């Protein structure tokens, strides 16, 4: 999308949206760490009937 | 005491297209945030987008 | 006993309710808020009575 102010934020947050996922390649220092937080909270995730199975 | 401008050779960078009459930019991000509501589907972007509007 | 004037006041206001301006969109490869201050100036300087009344 074009450039004004709003349209900028919301282009802004696709951008960070499809850099998260993995499906774009990050080029920008910016993305890269936006990547990095990405997997660091993917990496941070569990489920209650994980734990509550791996308890039994 | 007169102010020259200097304008470098750069100044190319944007072409000419026919749209909408608009008094203001910010009349011109109004619509074009309700033309992209009006696309979206009842989502997450459906909020931003709304939050967005009522921004500006 | 006019019977063309009626045609013309119909096309004229036909071509009246569906205004035309120009707008600016940045150049390929070039920055995405490249168009933003000089549609501004343009809807800043073209607001005016003059300008609509020229183009009617």
């Amino acid at each position: 999308l074009l450039d004004g102010k709003g349209v900028e934020m919301m282009r802004d947050y696709a951008n960070k949206q499809l850099i998260q996922m993995g499906v774009k390649k990050p080029e920008t220092p910016e993305e890269q760490q936006w990547l990095v937080e990405a997997q660091q909270a993917k990496q941070g995730q569990q489920d209650p009937a994980m734990v509550q199975a791996q308890g039994v | 005491e007169k102010q020259v401008l200097n304008d470098i050779r750069g100044r190319y960078e944007c072409y000419t297209d026919v749209g909408p009459s608009f008094q203001s930019m910010k009349q011109q991000n109004r619509a074009e945030i309700l033309e992209l509501l009006g696309k979206t589907p009842q989502g997450t972007p459906e909020y931003q987008l709304l939050l967005l509007q009522y921004f500006t | 006993f006019d019977v063309v004037r009626p045609v013309v006041r119909k096309l004229v206001s036909e071509m009246r309710q569906n205004p035309i301006d120009v707008l600016y969109r940045p150049k390929d490869g070039a920055r995405p808020d490249a168009a933003d201050v000089l549609m501004g100036m343009y809807r800043t300087d073209m607001r005016h009575n003059t300008a609509k009344i020229a183009v009617n």
